[PDB]
C-alpha cells in the first residue's frame, strides 16, 4: 500500500497490445477491481494481515475458473465428435530472436544495491581456510551487485 | 594464556572484529595528538599507516567514494566551527584513508566486512558496530570496550551538527512549521540556503539547511 | 504542416536572430532532410524536433549558440561529424528513440567537450552489454547518461 | 560486446570449465520421463531389438515370450539383442581363469549373509508394489500387509524372522491355487493365474519397482554381484569418490607408461545408453549358474530364483491416458485396464501405431516383457559382464600385436587401445566392438569418441593429464530437517561435513552453504543474534538472554549466540563446541535433568531437544 | 497432490513499449494504466506506464 | 474535499477566469494577489515558508512584466496561487516550492512539468495529481484563438 501511494500518475486503463488468444476485457476489469479493493482497504481502520478478494465474474474469468473443463467419466463422453487425447503434439518450431540475447546481456550488468544478505561464520585459522575465505569474499563482492541476485530474491 | 599484541601491524591477527576494536583503541588512546593533527594538517593524518587494516575491511569497490564523503564532511566540520562532536570524529575518521574521488551519494551508513557478513555503521547516531553511552561516557565496539572519550576544547551543545549530511547543516529538533519530512534523494534539488525537515532515519525528524558555500578537498 | 511554415509560425513575425528557443513538434521534412533552418539563426539556445520525419541531420546550420539540441522519436542514422563541427558548443543532447546501430557511429560525439548530458532510449546501442559504462568510457566529458550519472543518481537541473 | 559464456573455452581447456555445462545441479521441477507412452515405447523397442528371436507361449502366465539368445548374428551396426550363451560362458570362464577362485570366495563369503539376513532387511528400500492394494506403497506397510495376509491364509513360517523363511513362505503362497485379500470388510479371491500375474508385476510411477515376492532374491543376487565386483579391479562399483578418481589414473598409467615409445595409444569414451534392452534375464541366469559351480543346491536355487522370476516379468502400463474435447470443453481420464479393447481414433498417428504394436501382449491390463531388463536392479551383474569383456582384452587372449583395457560401470565405459600403428588401433577397436556385440553389449557410435590417450571421462569423472574433475553428485538441501534445534543443527553440520569429505565440495562453497544454513535456521526457528535488529516475539526473551550472559560466544546459535562453525571445526557438536565458554549458571540452567520438557546424529541431551507437538 | 496446479493472474508494471517487438509478447495483455515523469537532459518528460 | 481535490479546484477556478486574471495581472497585480479564493491553497503551504514563496513568485512576475516577447501562460497559471501571502524579501533562487498534501511534501518545479502540475503541449491539456483539470484556449504561437 505504501509503495502504491508513492505514485500519482494513474490513468484510465486501456489495452494497447491485447491478448490475441485470450480474454482482454476481463484483465482490465480485474485490474480496476484490484485498485478499488486497495482503496476500500485504505478506507478501513482495523486492517487484518491479508485481505481476500471477493469472488467476481472478471476475477474467475482471468483466473480461469470458469474456463476449466469439468470432470466426467469416459463412459458418458465417449460419443463426442472432437474428443481426442491431450494435445501431446510437438510444439511448432520458432526462429531465434534477438531479445533473449539482450535479456542475458542486461542480466549480466552491475546493479547498485545489496540484494543478498548472508549471516556470519567462525574465524579462519588454517591457511586453506584463509584461501577459501579470500575466494568466497572476492566472488561475493563481485556478484552481490548483479541483477541475477535481484531475480533470485524476487 | 592470553597473549596481547598492541603494535600497529599485529592487529590483523585476532580477526576483523579485533581489527576494528584495536583501530578505535589506537584512535582513542592518541586522542590529543590525532585531534591536533586533524585540525592542523589532516592530510598527513589521512596517510597514516596505522589505519591500513581498516582500509582492508572497507570494500574496495566502495572505499574511494567513502573516503571522498568523509573528506568533504570533515572539511565542512572544519570550516563551519562551533559544532564540534568528538564521538563523530572518532567514529568516522578511519574511512578517509583512501585516495578520495568526487561523488554525489549521501551515505547514510558505511559497510565493514567482518567474518564475511557485512556490518553497517551509521553516520548519525549509534550503531551496533559503534555504540557510545554518554550516560557513562563509554565507547563499545561490537560489545568489546575500546577505551574512553574525553570531550575536547571545542563543542556545540545547542543543536547544530554539520558533519552528518554532506553539503547540509542539521539544526536539531524538527519543526512542523517548515516543509514536511523530505527524502534524502530529494535533497539534491533544494537551492542554496533552502531549509527542509528531512527524515534522517530511525523515527526522528531533523531540520536541515543547505550549505550556501562549498567545501573542497584535494 | 510543413517545415518552413512551422518555422515562420514560431518566428512570430520577428527576424531569425532574436529566438532563444524553437519548438518544431510533429512537423514534416521532405526527403528526410533538414530544411528552412539557415545561418541567420544565431541566438537559438533550446531547440526541439519531435516526430519530424528526418532521415538524418545533414542540413543543420551553424548554430554556435545551440546548447540544448533534441532529436527524439525520429529515425536519424549516419555520421555525426556534421553535428560535431557545425554546432561544437552542444551541452544537452537527446537522441531517445533514434535508429543507431553501435558505438562506432556514436563515436564522433566525443568531439564536443561541453556535452554534460547525453540521453538515449529505445535504441539498438542500449541493448549491448555494459552499454552505460562503455559509453561513459567513450564519452568521458559526459556526466549524466539517460538522466543518470555514473553512479545512478538523478540529475537535477 | 554481447555476452557469450561458451567463448570461455577459446582459451581455457574445456575439461577445466566442465561445470559450466551442468545446467541444473539439482532436481528439476517437471519430472519428464514417466507415464504410459514411455512404457509403450520401452516394450516396443525391447521386443523390436529381438525381432528374430524365437516366439513361444507361456504356460503359467499365459502370455507370449521372446527368446533372442543364440539367434542369428547381427549383420548391421544397429543394436542387436542376440547374445550367445556359449560366448558369455566362455567370457566368464576366461574371467575366472585370470582371477582364480573369485566366484568361489564370493559364494562362500555370501552364504552366511544369505543365512543371516532378517525379515526387517526388506523394510529398507524404495517404493514397492502392494499386491494387496495394487498400487505403489511404502516398503514397511507393504511388508506388514503381506505378513498379515499370509497369516490369514495360514502361512506363518515367516514368523521365525528369517529372510529365507519369508522367501519360502512366498514360494508356498505362490504355489497355492488361490488366496484371499481382506480390505477394510471387502474380500477378494485371487486365483493362481491372477496372483501369479500380480506377483510378477513391475509398477512404474530405478524407474520400475518390482513387487514384494521378488525383493529378497534380487537382494541376494545383487549381494553376490557386489561381492564379485569387489575383487574385480575394472569394476566401477561400489567404490566412492577418491578410489574412483584413482582408478582412472591407475588405468592410464598402466596403459601408457609401460608401453613403448613406438607404440601408439588411443582412448575411446562411450556411453551405453538404453543399456537394459539387449540384456536378457536368461543370460543372467546362465552366468549365475556358472558362478555357483560345485556349490550347495539350496544356495543355487535361492540365487537363481531371481532371474528365473524376472524372465517372466509383467510390466504395468502407467496410470492411463487423458482425453479432452475442446468443442464441449470437457476432460476425462481412462485407465490402463481398458486400453486392451478401445478405439484407436482418439489417439494420434504415433500413439495409435504404438498401441497397434503392443496390443497382442496386454494380459489383464499388464504387458508381458520377457526380454530386456529394467533400470537399477541387476546393475552389478551388468558391471560383471562388462569387466569380463574387458578382461578378454589382455595380450594373451587377444593373440595380436595390439591390446586394450579400460573401465566399465554399466552406465558409462572407457577403453584404452594401443597398437604399433594406426591400422593396429583400428583393428583393436573393431575387434573390441565385435566382441562386445557378440555378448549383447551395445556401444552407441553416436555418443562415443576416440582421441589420443590422456584425456577422457567416465561416469562424469572428467580426466585430463592426471587431473580428475568429479561431477557425479548434486548439492543436497542445506535446511532445517524439522526435528529440534540441536538435532537439526547436528544433522545439517554433519551433512555438510560429509559432503565436503567425499562428494568433492569446495571449501568456499561449503562456507556459503554454512552461511545459508545459518540464515535458514535462524529464520525458521526465530532465534536471531542479539545484536541484530530483526524483530519477533521470541526476540524478547532471547534479548534478555543476550543481556544476562557474560560470554556472548558461549550461547548456542539456537539461543541467539554467534555461529563459530567453520571448515576447521565442523565435526564437533554445537553443545560441546561451546562447553567451556558457556557461563556456569547458563550451563546449569540449560542441562538441568529435572526440566519439565523431557519426561543418527551426535548431540548433547540439552533442554533445546524437545519433541514437537 | 504436490503436482496439483494452482492458477494465478499476475500484473507487472513496466515502461517498455510492447509495439517495438510484439512477437516477444504473446501470452501477455498490455494495459496503459498511467504516465511517469522521468528526468532527462531536456527536463521531466512524460512516458507511458504499461502493465 | 481534501488537499488533492482542493489543488484541482483552485487551478480550475484560475483557468475559468483566465481573461480577467490575465488583465488584472497585467494591470493590477496586487488586488489579484489579495483575492479571497486563494485562501485554502496557502493553508497547505507551510506557514514558515509562504512569505518566501510569495516574494519569489512576485519578483519573478516583476521580471516577467519587465521583459517582453517571452510570455508563458503555463508558468503564470502554475505560480499564481503562491503570490497570495505577505511577500517577505529573500534572495535564494527557489526551484521546488513545497505543497503539503495530506502530510506529504509535494514540490512544484518552476521550469518544466511536475507530478503536481502536468501540462502536455502536444494535447495542450492540464492535469493535477493525475486528476483531470482542463485545457487552455489557444492553438497558434502568437496569442490568438481564432483557428
Amino acid at each position: 500500500i505504501k509503495c502504491m501511494k508513492t505514485f500519482f500518475g494513474w490513468k484510465e486503463p486501456n489495452i494497447i497490445k491485447p491478448h490475441e488468444k485470450g480474454i482482454n476485457p476481463n484483465y482490465l476489469l480485474t485490474w480496476k477491481q484490484v485498485l478499488a479493493e486497495l482503496q476500500d482497504i485504505k478506507n478501513e481502520e482495523k486492517i487484518p494481515r491479508t485481505k481476500n478478494m471477493k469472488k467476481t465474474s472478471q476475477l474467475k474469468w482471468a483466473l480461469g475458473e470458469n474456463m476449466a473443463p469439468e470432470k466426467v467419466d469416459f463412459e458418458d463422453c465417449k460419443d463426442v465428435n472432437d474428443l481426442k487425447q491431450y494435445d501431446s503434439d510437438e510444439p511448432e518450431p520458432r526462429s531465434l530472436a534477438c531479445w533473449i540475447q539482450s535479456e542475458f546481456n542486461k542480466a549480466c550488468e552491475l546493479t547498485d544495491s545489496s540484494w543478498v544478505e548472508l549471516d556470519e561464520i567462525g574465524e579462519d585459522v588454517a591457511p586453506i581456510e584463509h584461501i577459501a575465505s579470500m575466494r568466497r569474499n572476492y566472488f561475493t563482492a563481485e556478484v552481490s551487485h548483479c541483477r541475477a541476485t535481484e531475480y533470485i530474491m524476487k | 594464556l592470553t597473549i596481547t599484541y598492541s603494535s600497529s601491524m599485529m592487529w590483523e591477527i585476532n580477526g576483523p572484529e579485533s581489527v576494528l576494536v584495536n583501530t578505535y583503541q589506537w584512535i582513542i588512546r592518541n586522542w590529543e595528538n590525532v585531534k591536533i593533527q586533524w585540525s592542523q594538517d589532516p592530510t598527513m593524518l589521512y596517510n597514516k599507516m596505522e589505519f591500513e587494516p581498516f582500509q582492508s575491511l572497507v570494500p574496495k569497490a566502495a572505499r574511494g567514494q567513502y573516503s571522498g564523503f568523509v573528506r568533504v564532511l570533515f572539511q565542512q566540520m572544519r570550516d563551519v566551527l562551533g559544532t564540534f562532536d568528538t564521538v563523530q570524529i572518532i567514529k568516522l575518521l578511519p574511512f578517509a584513508a583512501a585516495p578520495p574521488e568526487q561523488s554525489r551519494m549521501q551515505f547514510s551508513s558505511l559497510t565493514v566486512n567482518v567474518r564475511g557478513s557485512g556490518m553497517r555503521i551509521v553516520v548519525r547516531g549509534n550503531s551496533p558496530v559503534f555504540n557510545y553511552n554518554k550516560a557513562t561516557k563509554r565507547l563499545t565496539v561490537l560489545g568489546k570496550d575500546a577505551g574512553a572519550l574525553m570531550e575536547d576544547p571545542d563543542e556545540g551543545t545547542a543543536g547544530v551538527e554539520s558533519a552528518v549530511l554532506r553539503g547540509f547543516l542539521i539544526l536539531g529538533k524538527e519543526n512542523k512549521r517548515y516543509g514536511p519530512a523530505l527524502s534524502i534523494n530529494e535533497l539534491s534539488n533544494l537551492a542554496k540556503g533552502e531549509k527542509a525537515n528531512v527524515l534522517i532515519g530511525q523515527g526522528d525528524v531533523v531540520l536541515v539547511m543547505k550549505r550556501k558555500r562549498d567545501s573542497s578537498i584535494l | 504542416m510543413e517545415m518552413g511554415r512551422r518555422i515562420h509560425l514560431e518566428l512570430r513575425n520577428r527576424t531569425p536572430s532574436d529566438v532563444k528557443e524553437l519548438v518544431l513538434d510533429n512537423s514534416r521534412s521532405n526527403e528526410g532532410k533538414l530544411e528552412g533552418l539557415t545561418d541567420e539563426f544565431e541566438e537559438l539556445e533550446f531547440l526541439s524536433t519531435i516526430n519530424v520525419g528526418l532521415t538524418s541531420i545533414a542540413n543543420l546550420p551553424k548554430l554556435n549558440k545551440l546548447k540544448k539540441l533534441e532529436l527524439s522519436d525520429n529515425r536519424v542514422s549516419g555520421g555525426l561529424e556534421v553535428l560535431a563541427e557545425k554546432c561544437p558548443n552542444l551541452t544537452h543532447l537527446n537522441l531517445s528513440g533514434n535508429k543507431i546501430k553501435d558505438l562506432s557511429t556514436i563515436e564522433p560525439l566525443k568531439k564536443l567537450e561541453n556535452l554534460k548530458s547525453l540521453d538515449l532510449f529505445n535504441c539498438e546501442v542500449t541493448n549491448l552489454n555494459d552499454y552505460r559504462e562503455n559509453v561513459f568510457k567513450l564519452l568521458p566529458q559526459l556526466t549524466y547518461l539517460d538522466g543518470y550519472d555514473r553512479d545512478d543518481k538523478e540529475a537535477p537541473d | 560486446m554481447d555476452v557469450n559464456p561458451t567463448l570461455l573455452f577459446l582459451k581455457v581447456p574445456v575439461q577445466n570449465a566442465i561445470s559450466t555445462t551442468f545446467p541444473y545441479t539439482g532436481d528439476p521441477p517437471y519430472s519428464h520421463g514417466t507415464g504410459t507412452g514411455y512404457t509403450m515405447d520401452t516394450v516396443n523397442r525391447t521386443h523390436k531389438y529381438s525381432e528374430k528371436g524365437k516366439w513361444t507361449t507361456n504356460t503359467e502366465t499365459g502370455a507370449p515370450q521372446l527368446n533372442p539368445i543364440d539367434g542369428p548374428l547381427p549383420e548391421d551396426n544397429e543394436p542387436s539383442g542376440y547374445a550367445q550363451t556359449d560366448c558369455v560362458l566362455e567370457a566368464m570362464a576366461f574371467l575366472e581363469e585370470s582371477h582364480p577362485g573369485i566366484f568361489e570366495n564370493s559364494c562362500l563369503e555370501t552364504m552366511e549373509i544369505v543365512q543371516q539376513t532378517r525379515v526387517d532387511k526388506l523394510t529398507q528400500g524404495r517404493q514397492t508394489y502392494d499386491w494387496t492394494l495394487n498400487r505403489n506403497q511404502p516398503a514397511a506397510t507393504a511388508l506388514a500387509n503381506t505378513i498379515e495376509v499370509f497369516r490369514s491364509n495360514g502361512l506363518t513360517a515367516n514368523e521365525s524372522g528369517r529372510l529365507i523363511d519369508f522367501l519360502k513362505d512366498v514360494m508356498d503362497s505362490m504355489d497355492k491355487e488361490e488366496m484371499e485379500i481382506t480390505t477394510h470388510k471387502k474380500k477378494q479371491r485371487l486365483n493362481k493365474r491372477s496372483y501369479l500375474i500380480r506377483a510378477l508385476t513391475l509398477n512404474t510411477m530405478a524407474i520400475a519397482t518390482p513387487g514384494m515376492q521378488i525383493r529378497g532374491f534380487v537382494y541376494f543376487v545383487e549381494a553376490l554381484a557386489r561381492s564379485i565386483c569387489e575383487k574385480l579391479e575394472q569394476s566401477g562399483l561400489p567404490v566412492g569418490g577418491n578410489e574412483k578418481k584413482a582408478k582412472l589414473a591407475n588405468v592410464v598409467r598402466k596403459m601408457m607408461t609401460n608401453s613403448q615409445d613406438t607404440e601408439l595409444s588411443f582412448t575411446i569414451t562411450g556411453d551405453n545408453t538404453k543399456w537394459n534392452e539387449n540384456q536378457n534375464p536368461r543370460m543372467f541366469l546362465a552366468m549365475i549358474t556358472y558362478i555357483t559351480r560345485n556349490q550347495p543346491e539350496w544356495f543355487r536355487n535361492v540365487l537363481s530364483i531371481a532371474p528365473i522370476m524376472f524372465s517372466n516379468k509383467m510390466a504395468r502400463l502407467g496410470k492411463g491416458y487423458m482425453f479432452e474435447s475442446k468443442s464441449m470443453k470437457l476432460r476425462t481420464q481412462v485407465p490402463a485396464e481398458m486400453l486392451a479393447n478401445i478405439d484407436l481414433k482418439y489417439f494420434n498417428k504415433s500413439t495409435r501405431e504404438k498401441i497397434e504394436k503392443i496390443r497382442p501382449l496386454l494380459i489383464d491390463g499388464t504387458a508381458s516383457l520377457s526380454p530386456g531388463m529394467m533400470m537399477g536392479m541387476f546393475n552389478m551383474l551388468s558391471t560383471v559382464l562388462g569387466v569380463s569383456i574387458l578382461n578378454l582384452g589382455q595380450k594373451k587372449y587377444t593373440k595380436t600385436t595390439y591390446w586394450w583395457d579400460g573401465l566399465q560401470s554399466s552406465d558409462d565405459f572407457a577403453l584404452i587401445v594401443n597398437a604399433p600403428n594406426h591400422e593396429g588401433i583400428q583393428a583393436g577397436v573393431d575387434r573390441f566392438y565385435r566382441t562386445c556385440k557378440l555378448v549383447g553389449i551395445n556401444m552407441s557410435k553416436k555418443k562415443s569418441y576416440i582421441n589420443r590417450t590422456g584425456t577422457f571421462e567416465f561416469t562424469s569423472f572428467f580426466y585430463r593429464y592426471g587431473f580428475v574433475a568429479n561431477f557425479s553428485m548434486e548439492l543436497p538441501s542445506f535446511g532445517v530437517s524439522g526435528i529440534n534445534e540441536s538435532a537439526d543443527m547436528s544433522v545439517g553440520v554433519t551433512v555438510i561435513k560429509n559432503n565436503m569429505i567425499n562428494n568433492d565440495l569446495g571449501p568456499a562453497t561449503a562456507q556459503m552453504a554454512l552461511q545459508l544454513f545459518i540464515k535458514d535456521y535462524r529464520y525458521t526457528y526465530r532465534c536471531h543474534r542479539g545484536d541484530t535488529q530483526i524483530q519477533t516475539r521470541r526476540a524478547f526473551e532471547l534479548g534478555k538472554l543476550w543481556e544476562q550472559t557474560r560470554s556472548k560466544a558461549g550461547l548456542l546459535v539456537s539461543d541467539g549466540g554467534p555461529n563459530l562453525y567453520n571448515i576447521r571445526n565442523l565435526h564437533i557438536p554445537e553443545v560441546c563446541l561451546k562447553w567451556e565458554l558457556m557461563d556456569e549458571d547458563y550451563q546449569g540452567r540449560l542441562c538441568n535433568p529435572m526440566n519439565p520438557f523431557v519426561s543418527e546424529y551426535d548431540a548433547v541431551a540439552t533442554t533445546h531437544s524437545w519433541i514437537p507437538k | 497432490n504436490d503436482t496439483d496446479v494452482v492458477n494465478f493472474v499476475s500484473m507487472e508494471f513496466s515502461l517498455t513499449d510492447p509495439r517495438l517487438e510484439p512477437h516477444k509478447w504473446e501470452k501477455y495483455c498490455v494495459l496503459e494504466i498511467g504516465d511517469m515523469l522521468l528526468r532527462t537532459a531536456v527536463g521531466q518528460v512524460s512516458r507511458p506506464m504499461f502493465l
